[PDB]
């Protein structure tokens, strides 16, 4: 039977708070499929081979060829449309600043490299390593992997010099350092953190990126080549069988009987491989389906991920999410989440209020702490006690309608 | 069968004659007249796709045999395909009328062009340690999205549709 | 403009036209109308043509029956997707970014139209920019001393803090930044003076 996990019992009661006195800064890595082989048949030459008696007897049953060769035509161009609205989110190409002083943080395996033939960025480098003619042909997708490459670095460029900016208007520049400190702002920890421990932040995320290379050294996308290609191969294979017909070869049976007789053997054939091909065209459009709401999903988290913050729990990421990276791959996109965790958590003693002279006073943001002998007011995501003051809590009521208010002094700057 | 014979280099086994593909189809037929295991290839196949500014602003046209050496078909080679009276321009814009493999055409100065799609104007934004751009105006955007909701509630009486009376 | 809406009235029709028509196919009978069938040939002899008939036009129904549920999927994403913008953009105001029309959304309006809905997104786009210097924070008396909110910005000569949206510069004071740890640590701190509201009271 299976585990389920480990088993766990939080400490609760109705007077303890655990607050985090540590944080890592995690990555994580996100894989989306976007787009599809553009395949497209030809429900002629498929089923009835350079013989013209066939096709002929084919054009009986009317316009299911050509409905066909719509509806895979559709797919084709949907995929297409899913490419852009994933990618093509940035006005303007922008490209890194020459000296890539960002804060200490160091993006370069994520940025291009030049030296390749392809512009791409190492990370992008190992995820292409990673993944691996009778009537059917594919066609090329409309921007080619460097096209979308060039995308994925403008989009990086600008999350990187102007934060969420260029997602709504112009690019604003502004340093790195400044960005994460708003980025903190809107996980609730006070900026203060960031600049007080620069350098401790700024290892953890080249460690992280360091990790996530190491790990890439594609479940999802290779799964969706390899149906594709599975899909493929069964049409390809039932041409061989003979639904009745003394041979599966058109032309052997073009030769083996009189037109009146092999109108029947041709029928029977059309009949399969016409319900062959219609099989396999729904098949595809379900499956197409399928990879549009991913590519819509993918869209929305570049938008909302990338381009901005998120405040949706485990949409980008497993935490307090910071900022995203994408990065293009194989017919698919994938996102690096950055995200703050807390962790060294501390159990204190805290209550709801605080009073002084009868007035009851409650924090403006964080909660009261007390290491056993004092009482402080600190931010809910970080240790940060601080004496507790008049611009630190607001006055409200009095003591006796609040529950759990406790004793203290409120000191007055 | 109808096809391009060519020599194989594959070479069958003495004893083997006349190979299948995978897909059933008449890979090779070993030389009958004089065994040279000879291969067949299905003959150059596409597509044509007609690529036509409006009839109202012109009528000239431009075709593009997909996936086809333009040899065995102005030509202009794309990875799409042979592109047949459509001008190869250096210079790039935004894609207007998208062919493939980056590759889009246009009709503009008159004539149908193909090139390779800029993707936008390039943009190097001034960063640095210590420079931040503030805005100091605004201006309030009203867009439109449209968004399809419901379709015809069709039905058909099947056995009226199949059978008439 | 209609482009989407349009696709849809089009494609319902082009099903129904395509289905329709599929009525006049022989599918391998000597006739499609099942009138001449049944008087041209004997009933024996009728019931296998008929028969192919109806195996030919149920096919087609199938295909078109199969053809609208998968378009009638594709509609229902469409639709809730358009549910969650009208309660996450007219009844609201979402941060989701892109979601509500580019820019810092404001506010929505509906409309209906044929078979759809037309959202008018108004939103709050910056326009023109300022480059300036900055600096996280300022030591004043040896304190650091870190914005409230928004950020510090130079023109040159003296510093201010103005909120991160929009150009207001403002004199700093210890009313809109708050102290934490000393100079010795923030990474490209700069030195200013932070003014005192409460000083001149006292000294008058
Ligand atoms: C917060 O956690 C980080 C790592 O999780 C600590 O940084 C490590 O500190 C130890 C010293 O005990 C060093 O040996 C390691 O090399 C440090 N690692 C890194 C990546 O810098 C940090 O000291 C912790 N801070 C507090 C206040 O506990
Ligand atoms: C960013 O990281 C890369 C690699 O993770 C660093 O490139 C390495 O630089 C050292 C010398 O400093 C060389 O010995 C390695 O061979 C380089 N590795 C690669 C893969 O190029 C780069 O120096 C780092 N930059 C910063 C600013 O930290
Ligand atoms: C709880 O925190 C208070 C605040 O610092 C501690 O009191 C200080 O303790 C240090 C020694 O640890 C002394 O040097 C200071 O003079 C004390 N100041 C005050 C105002 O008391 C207290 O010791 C802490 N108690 C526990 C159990 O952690
Ligand atoms: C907190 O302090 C207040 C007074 O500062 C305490 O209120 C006292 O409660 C007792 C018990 O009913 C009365 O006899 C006293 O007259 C009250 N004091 C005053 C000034 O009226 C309260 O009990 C204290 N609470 C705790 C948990 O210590
Ligand atoms: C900002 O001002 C502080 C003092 O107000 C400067 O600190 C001085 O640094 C020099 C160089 O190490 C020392 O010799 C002085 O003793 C320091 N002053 C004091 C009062 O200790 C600091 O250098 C100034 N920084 C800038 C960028 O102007
Ligand atoms: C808080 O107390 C509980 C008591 O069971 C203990 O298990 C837990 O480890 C404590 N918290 C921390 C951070 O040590
Ligand atoms: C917490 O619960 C305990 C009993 O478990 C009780 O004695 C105590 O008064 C309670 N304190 C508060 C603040 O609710
Ligand atoms: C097309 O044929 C020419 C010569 O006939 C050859 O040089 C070229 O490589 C071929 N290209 C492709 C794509 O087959
Ligand atoms: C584009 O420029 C190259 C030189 O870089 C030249 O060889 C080529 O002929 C140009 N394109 C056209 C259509 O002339
Ligand atoms: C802001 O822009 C509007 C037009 O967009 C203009 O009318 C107004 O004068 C501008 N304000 C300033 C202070 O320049
Ligand atoms: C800020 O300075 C850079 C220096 O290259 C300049 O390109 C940019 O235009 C300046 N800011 C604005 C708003 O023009
Ligand atoms: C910014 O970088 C320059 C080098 O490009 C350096 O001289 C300066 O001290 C840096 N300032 C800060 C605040 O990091």
């Amino acid at each position: 039977t299976m585990s389920l996990g480990v088993e766990n019992s939080v400490a609760y009661s109705n007077n303890s708070i655990a607050i985090p006195t540590n944080f890592t800064i995690s990555v994580t890595t996100e894989i989306l499929p976007v787009s599809m082989t553009k395949t497209s048949v030809d429900c002629t030459m498929y089923i009835c081979g350079d013989s013209t008696e066939c096709s002929n007897l084919l054009l009986q049953y009317g316009s299911f060829c050509t409905q066909l060769n719509r509806a895979l035509t559709g797919i084709a161009v949907e995929q297409d449309k899913n490419t852009q609205e994933v990618f093509a989110q940035v006005k303007q190409i922008y490209k890194t600043p020459p000296i890539k002083d960002f804060g200490g943080f160091n993006f370069s395996q994520i940025l291009p490299d030049p030296s390749k033939p392809s512009k791409r960025s190492f990370i992008e480098d190992l995820l292409f390593n990673k993944v691996t003619f009778n009537g059917l042909t594919v066609l090329p997708p409309l921007l080619t992997d460097e096209m979308i490459a060039q995308y994925t670095s403008a989009l990086l460029a600008g999350t990187i010099t102007s934060g969420w900016t260029f997602g709504a208007g112009a690019a604003l520049q502004i340093p790195f350092a400044m960005q994460m400190a708003y980025r903190f702002n809107g996980i609730g920890v006070t900026q203060n953190v960031l600049y007080e421990n620069q350098k401790l932040i700024a290892n953890q995320f080249n460690s992280a990126i360091g990790k996530i290379q190491d790990s890439l050294s594609l479940g999802k996308l290779q799964d969706v080549v390899n149906q594709n290609a599975q899909a493929l191969n069964t049409l390809v294979k039932q041409l061989s069988s003979n639904f009745g017909a003394i041979s599966s070869v058109l032309n052997d049976i073009l030769s083996r009987l009189d037109p009146p007789e092999a109108e029947v053997q041709i029928d029977r054939l059309i009949t399969g491989r016409l319900q062959s091909l219609q099989t396999y065209v729904t098949q595809q459009l379900i499956r197409a389906a399928e990879i549009r709401a991913s590519a819509n999903l993918a869209a929305t988290k570049m938008s909302e991920c990338v381009l901005g913050q998120s405040k949706r729990v485990d949409f980008c990421g497993k935490g307090y999410h910071l900022m995203s990276f994408p990065q293009s791959a194989p017919h698919g996109v994938v996102f690096l989440h950055v995200t703050y965790v807390p962790a060294q958590e501390k159990n204190f003693t805290t209550a709801p209020a605080i009073c002084h002279d009868g007035k009851a006073h409650f924090p403006r943001e964080g909660v009261f702490v007390s290491n056993g002998t004092h009482w402080f007011v600190t931010q809910r995501n970080f240790y940060e006690p601080q004496i507790i003051t008049t611009d630190n809590t607001f006055v409200s009521g009095n003591c006796d309608v609040v529950i759990g208010i406790v004793n203290n002094t409120v000191y007055d700057p | 069968g109808t096809g391009v014979l060519t020599e194989s280099n594959k070479k069958f086994l003495p004893f083997q004659q006349f190979g299948r593909d995978i897909a059933d189809t008449t890979d090779a037929v070993r030389d009958p007249q004089t065994l040279e295991i000879l291969d067949i290839t299905p003959c150059s196949f596409g597509g044509v796709s007609v690529i036509t500014p409006g009839t109202n602003t012109s009528n000239q046209v431009a075709v593009l045999y997909q996936g086809v050496n333009c040899t065995e078909v102005n030509v202009f080679q794309t990875r799409a395909g042979c592109l047949i009276g459509a001008e190869h321009v250096n210079n790039s814009y935004e894609c207007d009328i998208p062919i493939g493999a980056g590759i889009c055409a246009s009709y503009q100065t008159q004539s149908i062009i193909a090139y390779t799609m800029s993707l936008g104007v390039e943009n190097s934004v001034a960063y640095s340690n210590n420079s931040i751009a503030i805005p100091t105006n605004f201006t309030i955007s009203v867009t439109t999205e449209i968004l399809p909701v419901s379709m015809t509630k069709t039905s058909v009486d099947c056995t009226m549709y199949i059978c008439g009376d | 403009a209609l482009g989407k809406l349009q696709d849809v009235v089009n494609q319902n029709a082009q099903a129904l036209n395509t289905l329709v028509k599929q009525l006049s196919s022989n599918f391998g009978a000597i006739s499609s109308v099942l009138n001449d069938i049944l008087s041209r040939l004997d009933p024996p002899e009728a019931e296998v043509q008929i028969d192919r008939l109806i195996t030919g036009r149920l096919q087609s129904l199938q295909t078109y029956v199969t053809q609208q549920l998968i378009r009638a999927a594709e509609i229902r994403a469409s639709a809730n997707l358009a549910a969650t913008k009208m309660s996450e953009c007219v009844l609201g105001q979402s941060k989701r970014v892109d979601f509500c029309g580019k820019g810092y959304h404001l506010m929505s309006f509906p409309q209906s139209a044929p078979h759809g809905v037309v959202f008018l997104h108004v939103t709050y786009v910056p326009a023109q920019e300022k480059n300036f210097t900055t600096a996280p924070a300022i030591c004043h008396d040896g304190k650091a001393h870190f914005p409230r909110e928004g950020v510090f910005v130079s023109n040159g000569t003296h510093w201010f803090v103005t909120q991160r949206n929009f150009y207001e510069p403002q004199i700093i004071t210890t009313d809109n930044t708050f102290v934490s740890g000393n100079c010795d640590v923030v990474i490209g701190i700069v030195n200013n003076t932070v003014y005192d509201p409460l000083q001149p009271e006292l000294d008058s």
